RNA sequence: GUAGAAACUGCGAACGGCUCAUUAAAACAGUUAUAGUCUACUUGACAUUUAUAAGGAUAACUACGGAAAAGCUGUAGCUAAUACUUGCAUUAUCCUUUUGGAUAAGUAUUUGUUAGAAGGAAUUAUAACAAAGAAGUAACACGUAAAGUGUGUAUCAAUCGAGUUUCUGACCUAUCAGCUUUUGAUGUUAGGGUAUUGGCCUAACAUGGCUAUGACGGGUAACGGGGAAUUAGAGUUCGAUUCCGGAGAGGGAGCCUGAGAAAUAGCUACCACAUCUAAGGAAGGCAGCAGGCGCGUAAAUUACCCAAUUCUAAAGAAGAGAGGUAGUGACAAGAAAUA
């Protein structure tokens, strides 16, 4: 499938060692396109030689198709991704698995445990 | 208890902060510092909603942890730190200097400033105090206590402050040719040369300020900021140039593109 | 109905459980902190002198030195009191407690041997337990080993290897920071002097 | 070196959330002062009367237990710290006149005697003399320029606030006309107390103060405000409830701690409820979030997440029934099938 790529608000963030730009994909008469094709397209547009350094989200397909809006981000390296990206985003992008999924049960048993009632 | 409130509701935030109504119900309460909460803004919104550098509190904080944000060439790590009306902030590795100025509508906007002008910061003094040894120390609007000021400096005169040595350079008076900036008045954002004063008996002294377009507007003495003499503004003004372009004739300027 | 006899010198305590009430008459009416001859508690205990310093009543409410009564009483507890654990810094609680006077209601007793008698008790007055951990302060260990300031005591620490961190040391960073603050205060003095000097010329 | 259970220490827990009982010149709202005060963290200035580094006092822990138990507890032994406590230069001024002599050393705070950049008015700042006079000026911890930081400290100013406080404003009721004043009511003097002014209180003194311009009473199914409905304009009714200010944590009252509480998921006592019980004794406040009972025409799930905002801390990785998401939901509101 063939589509048109639009990049707006393209700016660079030395604070994050990143770049921020609104990403639009025009695919008239065709449904939602996979993120892999647009990842390759942006990689070859910005001469990027790696895939995992990009983060794509905010994808809304709009009414009737033919235009999907979204936000794309790039990182300096995997080191920057790990340093400046949070666990849920990392899991979504597909690098590391999630932490123990107990959740509020940790606080529940923390309250269950009492000071100077357990030897350990 | 009735101790100091440690929260700020989003709707109760000052107008110039410009917080979205649906983005939660809490605003970042500025910590105690050099300026009041109403007339100062925190680095959080400064770099998230104005600079658009970050999108979340967590990422704002992980930018802040690095010593790459400097105010008056002093690294700051207080997340909700009151910058103040007029100051110099610097980002090192990208080498940019922002001076916080006003806007004609009356909001807060950083203004691009070179290193030379960044080294040149101005502070309006509030009062002078005599201490032991018959020495006078003057306190600026930035909560800065500068000792050993010039005897010719008056209570309403402003003083040139050097960032590195922390010393006074030259005083500017309140004369009829003194270019000023209304800080918290109803006519906030408009630069003017002042036209006259009226010394009232123990009430809020007012001054009538003259604009470049021959507009005369009265504002209290307590909320003015002398930014230079009649020669030129010592501070690089923003794009609007301090001229309150009228609301009716703003739309004609807006419509042509 | 049990007694913990402890030797402060030997750092060891031993528990005796007894039932007969005749063996407790000498300690009746005796307040906490007094010395009694503990001979009726044991044939081999004759000649031993014991100081009573703790106990609990039948329900478990312990003793208290100040309260000179024979029954459980209620009083407000301050923070620095000997029978109150802290909960909130400033919290004051009211709880029941048993008086210092000893009667026929104590479920436990704590006593320390003060004067050695004639017999020896197996496991009480023969073996001893050490400090179980050496002193941490440099001055403390220096006084203990009697080596003054001749040399650093880091080479004469007790090993089980690993060694405890010694406080109040003589590390060079301490001297470096002292000299740093001295030169900082001298710099402050000279900058104040030049500030007043430059102020003294523009007064005209 | 990397860490590190427990514990000591530091900060917060006085924020937030819920509800509107009390509340009638009270709270609140606008408008003032505090020249009558206090003020955590932060910022900016900055300081006076063994030293190649001083002293004890204790946890966790070790060993014996008690009871049914508490967020219960004793003795023996010990060790640390930024927990507690002692304590180690020098600067300025006058004279022959860069330089030599001589002179003196209290920060706040209080008392007595004087002089006296600002404000609007000082008994102001400040300076001089005579008396006192605390609390400190680092015996503490990590390591950035191809000297630094953390923590702690005297005084001042702002910051985040708070307490008092000028003036203007409130629903009905006279089948409420005279109220207050020994038991302070109105003011003077003096003194105590407070952080400060003040009958706040005490002692003496004087008889004063308010009131048909509605005092004093009584009622409100009355928290006040911006705000809501209806509105041509006038108006009338509502406002518990998104935020501000006040109150409460079953009802009073008292108190420690703490900068900040008369706190209440802090304590103390009574009143009314109510839990375990070996019958001795302990422990409690869902008008916080879910949920149950009672009341009632009437009101949701005993769910998930700190991902969004924001708060706390020893401040990235931990928490937050705050908050968000979801469940029920013909409260309302908007678009829009049945051609």
């Amino acid at each position: 499938d063939q589509f048109t790529i639009r990049v707006k608000k393209y700016m660079s963030n030395p604070l994050l060692r990143r770049k921020q730009f609104a990403l639009e994909i025009l695919h008239p008469n065709k449904g939602s396109v996979a993120k892999k094709e647009v990842k390759e397209r942006l990689a070859k547009m910005y001469k990027l030689n790696n895939v995992n350094t990009i983060v794509l989200f905010g994808f809304k397909t709009l009414f009737g198709g033919g235009r999907t809006k979204g936000f794309g981000l790039i990182y300096k390296n995997v080191d920057a991704v790990k340093k400046f990206e949070k666990k849920y985003r990392l899991v979504r992008e597909g690098l590391i698995d999630k932490e123990t999924k107990a959740g509020r049960r940790a606080s529940k048993e923390l309250k269950n445990r009492r000071k100077k009632v357990r030897g350990t | 208890g009735k101790g100091i409130k440690k929260h700020l509701k989003r709707v109760n935030a000052p107008s110039h902060w410009m917080l979205n109504k649906m983005g939660g119900q809490y605003a970042p309460k500025t910590s105690s510092g050099p300026h009041k909460l109403l007339e100062s803004i925190p680095l959080v919104i400064l770099l998230r909603n104005r600079l658009k550098y970050a999108l979340t509190f967590d990422e704002v904080k992980m930018i802040l942890i690095q010593k790459i944000v400097k105010v008056d060439n002093k690294v700051r790590t207080d997340c909700t730190f009151p910058v103040g009306l007029m100051d110099v902030i610097h980002i090192t590795k990208s080498n940019e200097y922002f001076r916080l100025l006003y806007d004609i509508k009356g909001r807060f906007v950083p203004h691009r400033i070179t290193n030379e002008e960044s080294k040149y910061k101005l502070c309006k003094v509030k009062k002078i105090l005599l201490r032991k040894g018959r020495l006078s120390i003057a306190v600026t609007h930035d909560g800065r206590s500068i000792p050993y000021i010039h005897p010719d400096v008056k209570v309403n005169d402003t003083v040139r402050l050097d960032l590195e040595t922390g010393k006074v350079l030259e005083h500017l008076k309140f004369q009829v040719g003194s270019l000023v900036m209304v800080t918290a008045g109803h006519s906030v954002g408009r630069v003017g040369v002042i036209s006259s004063i009226d010394k009232n008996m123990g009430t809020y002294d007012i001054i009538h300020v003259k604009d470049s377009r021959n507009k005369v507007f009265a504002t209290r003495l307590s909320n003015v900021f002398v930014i230079g003499d009649n020669t030129k503004p010592y501070i690089s003004l923003p794009r609007e140039k301090g001229i309150k372009l009228d609301i009716i004739e703003e739309r004609r300027n807006r419509l042509k593109a | 109905m049990k007694l913990n006899i402890s030797n402060p010198l030997n750092n060891v305590q031993k528990s005796i459980e007894i039932d007969d009430e005749k063996k407790l008459l000498p300690f009746m009416e005796k307040r906490i902190g007094n010395a009694v001859p503990g001979d009726s508690i044991g044939e081999e205990f004759t000649g031993y002198v014991f100081r009573i310093t703790g106990g609990n009543d039948k329900q478990g409410f312990p003793m208290i030195q100040g309260v000179l009564t024979n029954n459980r009483v209620r009083l407000l507890f301050k923070k620095g009191m000997k029978c109150y654990r802290p909960r909130k810094k400033g919290e004051r609680k009211r709880k029941s407690v048993r008086g210092c006077i000893v009667g026929q209601d104590l479920s436990a007793l704590n006593l320390t041997l003060v004067k050695k008698g004639v017999n020896e008790i197996p496991g009480l007055t023969d073996k001893a337990v050490g400090k179980k951990l050496g002193p941490k302060r440099a001055s403390k260990i220096r006084k203990l080993f009697n080596l003054d300031k001749s040399d650093d005591v880091r080479k004469y620490v007790i090993g089980r290897f690993i060694k405890p961190k010694i406080q109040r040391l003589v590390t060079e960073k301490r001297l470096l920071r002292k000299r740093n603050l001295l030169q900082a205060k001298e710099k402050r003095r000279l900058e104040k002097k030049q500030q007043l000097k430059e102020y003294k010329q523009l007064l005209n």
